[PDB]
């Protein structure tokens, strides 16, 4: 299996949800 | 073997990170449509087109009497008449009461320029010839700043205004 | 030389991405002062006594991304993505058009340039009406751009010859990306075409008294969605390609990268109401398909980011690396046509998150206008394309010019792309954060220095990244003067074949390849999905027109 390449997307993953999450959460703070 | 073993583990991962991913990407459009769906959504401009022309707008109507500008539309709703210029914001300060329903009503004489109330998320570009509506209800008194944030020319970078939020 | 009478198309490829770097050299001088401005540090009255023809801060910003952002990036693309598939296919591109097509792009930045220099378009690389620039500066842009439509027509020539010759095949690889890319292009070329021969053109002469503002932006944002992805396929032609050789592996699916060029032909255009969220006058509801359609072009990015790294990881593998950290060590760090594009790629991970951030809508109310959009932008095309071009250097230049890269070039290489990377990194670290304190972007900040008290702390590091990539671009300039100054040849490094990589086949291949070869039908599809996209809300804005008086503001 491609373990190596799974642990890139998985950090990849945990980027764009910390990114996403993190502003959805300021957006509601500002509203 | 090994390469023909590799190829068709890779692609069968490769399947689930796809499967993974569009599962992904639609819940991120549901959590969307949540927001559009609340009073958050004020901050989207009004999709109307509602024209004016530039050359007059500082004569006749109202955006010409600043003095003027804060208008009760509704019982607890103000409409204000902003106006954005080369470089600066009529009225200033804007003055308004905590807990109401603001709709900003922005125009340009001249050039775009950015409407960016800080705290807030009222962001909205300003184009002359047309009319950006946002609403937007401060739920805490004091004053914020209005920062430009559409390049204007040589004066942008000190283009700044002021609310005041009065309880 | 006997080696350009046989394969003339080296020689054009070479002035190609000399003009091209050239371009990037005096662009980016400007960067580490504008970092600087966004550490709070005014250097302007130091570069106007170096160069005194600089009368602002929004002159160089208008300077850096032009030279940077429309003329390296385009001149880049039509190097690699003409002059790859020729040696793919092993045929010579029309000579007379390659040679007309240098000299639209040499003539249109002549002509564009000076109205630059003499300070008569300080408008940004974006120039939204009504500030009103020299005609000279639309015409030579106008030029620039179309010497693109001559470089479509070559390629689409190349294929059609090899197809008469070889009926039943299927386009190989290199040129299937080439052509795909190409036909993308045409399309999303045309809101930028008639931007400026609609208004932009006649306006600036003096014809019409006035221009619709948010005609000029939709028509603008047709264009300037797309023209991103025209600056990142080439980048990724040679990530696909090239860079599984350079590792020591394969590419290990053809029919993967194939299908990643293809969904961006279908998903590139019809999304430009992602750069007008916060636009009057365009219907929500416009804006919710638009940001539904650029969520789905993130997807062939997901797709190469998997591809790319079980092909990295082959590669490392092979090369006797063990465990789930160990093909990473046993790859060839010691070789910056490697080194570049893969740090390039590490960079792309923060640069990918940030941009599905700003396409949701609603979340682009926090960060649109601020320096949080320079920091997403300089990871993705300051960046991963950047650097793919400063790794290219060590294959190409070599192929074209016979000239061979010491082993002292190789390492002072690796010193540039380290430091790029590290220098680019630490400034997306500075604007990100002060973005989210609603720093505004486009903005002489350091003139008004008590404005930002809170960004204090990022402010320390754009301090630390302009000085970072002022020291890689100093090195950059000596090492690539060096190479082309060079007066050692060795025309067997010229005659060479590509390091085009070997792709691992399986049975599914040739089933998917011929459903994707359909390129008319294809073609097709991506046209009427821009009608969709845009032919709507532009009969509404047609309609209504409300032109408004040009502004000189500088
Ligand atoms: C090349 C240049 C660019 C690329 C690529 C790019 C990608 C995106 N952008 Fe963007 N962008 C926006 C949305 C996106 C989205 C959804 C993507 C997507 O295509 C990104 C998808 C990418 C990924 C999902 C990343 C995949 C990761 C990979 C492929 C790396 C894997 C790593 C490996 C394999 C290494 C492993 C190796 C080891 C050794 C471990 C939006 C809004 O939706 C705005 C407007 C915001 C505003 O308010 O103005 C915007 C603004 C800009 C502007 C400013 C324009 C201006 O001046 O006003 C520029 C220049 C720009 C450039 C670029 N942008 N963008
Ligand atoms: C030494 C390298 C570089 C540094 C230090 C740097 C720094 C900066 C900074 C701080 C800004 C923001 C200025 C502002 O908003 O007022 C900026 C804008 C920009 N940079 Fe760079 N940059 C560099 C290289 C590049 C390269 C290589 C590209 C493209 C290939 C690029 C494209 C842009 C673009 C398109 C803008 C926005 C212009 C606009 O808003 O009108 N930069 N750069
Ligand atoms: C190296 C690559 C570049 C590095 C980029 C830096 C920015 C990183 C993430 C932004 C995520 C948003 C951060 C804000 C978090 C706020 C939060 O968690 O919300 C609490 C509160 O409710 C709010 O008001
Ligand atoms: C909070 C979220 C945290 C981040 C989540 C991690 C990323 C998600 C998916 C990775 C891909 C999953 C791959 C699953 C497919 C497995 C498969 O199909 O493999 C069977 C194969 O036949 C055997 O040889
Ligand atoms: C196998 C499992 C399958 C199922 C997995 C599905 C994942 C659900 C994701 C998102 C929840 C969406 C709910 C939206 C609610 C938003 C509430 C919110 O954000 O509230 C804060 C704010 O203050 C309000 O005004
Ligand atoms: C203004 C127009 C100048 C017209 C330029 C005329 C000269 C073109 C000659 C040509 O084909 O140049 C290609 C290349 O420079 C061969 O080395
Ligand atoms: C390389 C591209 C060069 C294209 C040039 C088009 C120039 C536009 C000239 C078209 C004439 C338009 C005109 O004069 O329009 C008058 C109008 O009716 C007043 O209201
Ligand atoms: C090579 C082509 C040259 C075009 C020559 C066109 C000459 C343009 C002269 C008219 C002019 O500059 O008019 C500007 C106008 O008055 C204010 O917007
Ligand atoms: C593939 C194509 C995708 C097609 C499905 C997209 C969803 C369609 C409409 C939702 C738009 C709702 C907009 C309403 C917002 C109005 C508002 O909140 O006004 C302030
Ligand atoms: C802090 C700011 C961010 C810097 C991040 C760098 C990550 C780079 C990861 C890739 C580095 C690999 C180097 C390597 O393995 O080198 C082997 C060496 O040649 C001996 O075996
Ligand atoms: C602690 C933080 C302090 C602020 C950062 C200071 C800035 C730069 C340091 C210089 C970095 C230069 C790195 C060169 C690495 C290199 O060339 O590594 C070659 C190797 O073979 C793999 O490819
Ligand atoms: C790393 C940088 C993270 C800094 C994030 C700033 C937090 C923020 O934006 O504050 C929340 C909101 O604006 C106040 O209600
Ligand atoms: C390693 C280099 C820098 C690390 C970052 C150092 C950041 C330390 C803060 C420096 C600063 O400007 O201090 C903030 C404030 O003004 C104090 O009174
Ligand atoms: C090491 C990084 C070098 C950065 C040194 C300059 C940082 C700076 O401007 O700090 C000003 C200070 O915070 C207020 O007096
Ligand atoms: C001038 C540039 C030519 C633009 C070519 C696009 C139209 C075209 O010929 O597309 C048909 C398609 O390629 C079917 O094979
Ligand atoms: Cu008004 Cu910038
Ligand atoms: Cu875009």
């Amino acid at each position: 299996k491609p373990k190596g390449a799974l642990a890139v997307i998985l950090v990849l993953t945990l980027t764009i949800l910390v990114f996403w999450l993190g502003v959805y959460a300021v957006f509601f703070a500002r509203g | 073997v090994d390469e023909h073993k590799a190829h068709k583990a890779i692609l069968a991962y490769e399947k689930g990170w796809l499967a993974f991913s569009l599962a992904m990407l639609f819940v991120f459009i549901a959590l969307i449509a949540y927001t559009l769906a609340t009073h958050t959504a004020g901050v989207i401009p009004a999709g109307k087109l509602e024209r004016v022309d530039p050359t007059t707008v500082r004569q006749e109507g109202p955006w010409a009497d600043p003095a003027q500008a804060v208008v009760q539309t509704g019982p607890n709703q103000y409409t204000v008449y902003v106006l954005a210029f080369a470089f600066g914001y009529q009225p200033n300060p804007i003055e308004v009461p905590q807990g109401a329903e603001i709709v900003f009503k922005i125009t340009s004489p001249d050039v775009i320029h950015g409407f960016h109330v800080e705290g807030t998320n009222i962001n909205v570009e300003v184009l002359p010839g047309e009319v950006s509506t946002v609403r937007y209800t401060f739920k805490r008194p004091g004053e914020y700043r209005i920062i430009c944030n559409q390049y204007c020319g040589l004066g942008h970078q000190n283009m700044f205004g002021t609310i005041v939020v009065k309880e | 030389s006997r080696v350009y009478e046989a394969y003339p198309e080296k020689k054009a490829t070479l002035y190609f991405l000399v003009l091209g770097f050239l371009a990037l050299i005096v662009g980016s001088l400007f960067g580490p002062f504008q970092a600087l401005n966004y550490g709070n540090v005014d250097a302007y009255p130091l570069l106007k006594r170096l160069l005194p023809f600089v009368q602002s801060y929004y002159q160089g910003l208008t300077l850096h991304g032009v030279l940077n952002a429309i003329v390296f990036t385009q001149l880049f693309a039509q190097a690699i993505m003409v002059y790859l598939p020729a040696r793919e296919l092993n045929m010579r591109p029309n000579m007379g058009l390659m040679w007309l097509s240098w000299w639209m792009a040499f003539i249109g930045l002549v002509v564009a340039a000076l109205p630059l220099l003499a300070n008569e378009a300080t408008v940004l690389y974006t120039f939204y009406p009504p500030l009103k620039g020299h005609w000279a500066f639309y015409l030579g842009a106008s030029v620039f751009v179309l010497s693109t439509w001559v470089s479509i027509y070559i390629v689409l020539d190349l294929w059609r010859r090899w197809k008469a010759a070889n009926p039943g095949k299927v386009t190989p690889l290199v040129t299937y990306m080439a052509v795909v890319f190409w036909l993308m292009w045409f399309l999303a070329s045309l809101g930028l075409v008639l931007e400026a021969v609609l208004f932009l053109l006649p306006w600036s002469f003096g014809l019409v008294e006035g221009v619709d503002p948010l005609v000029a932006r939709t028509l603008f944002w047709w264009t300037g969605h797309p023209i991103v992805y025209f600056w990142l396929l080439p980048a990724y032609a040679i990530i696909y390609t090239i860079l599984p050789k350079q590792a020591g592996g394969k590419l290990v699916s053809d029919p993967m990268a194939r299908l990643a060029f293809l969904l961006f032909l279908l998903l590139s255009t019809p999304v430009g109401f992602h750069h007008q969220f916060a636009d009057p006058g365009i219907d929500p509801t416009w804006k919710m398909i638009h940001s539904v359609l650029t969520l789905f072009v993130a997807v062939p990015s997901l797709m190469t980011a998997f591809t790319v790294a079980a092909s990295l990881e082959f590669a490392g593998r092979l090369r006797g690396g063990r465990g789930l950290f160990g093909w990473i060590r046993a790859l060839p760090w010691d070789n910056p046509a490697f080194v570049a594009p893969v740090l390039g790629l590490l960079g792309f991970i923060p640069g990918g998150a940030g941009g599905i951030v700003n396409a949701s809508f609603t979340l682009d109310y926090v960060v649109h206008n601020t320096a949080w959009v320079p920091g997403h932008f300089h990871l993705q095309v300051a960046s991963l394309v950047t650097l793919t071009a400063m790794g290219s250097l060590y294959w190409l230049l070599p192929n074209l010019t016979g000239k061979p890269i010491s082993d002292a070039q190789r390492r002072l290489g690796l010193a540039v792309v380290w430091l790029w990377f590290l220098g680019m990194m630490i400034m997306a670290v500075g604007l990100h954060w002060a973005g989210l304190l609603n720093v505004p972007r486009r903005a002489y900040i350091a003139q008004v220095p008590d404005a930002y008290p809170h960004a204090a702390v990022p402010m320390v590091f754009n301090v630390l990244a302009g000085i970072v990539l002022l020291v890689a671009l100093l090195l950059f300039i000596y090492g690539l003067f060096s190479v082309l100054l060079s007066r050692e040849r060795k025309p067997e490094l010229a005659e060479a074949p590509l390091p085009f990589a070997e792709v691992i086949s399986g049975p599914e291949d040739r089933r998917l390849v011929l459903a994707m070869d359909r390129i008319g039908f294809w073609f097709a599809v991506a046209a009427i999905l821009v009608v969709l996209a845009y032919g709507p809300t532009l009969v509404q804005l047609f309609g209504h027109l409300n032109p408004v008086p040009g502004w000189r503001l500088w």
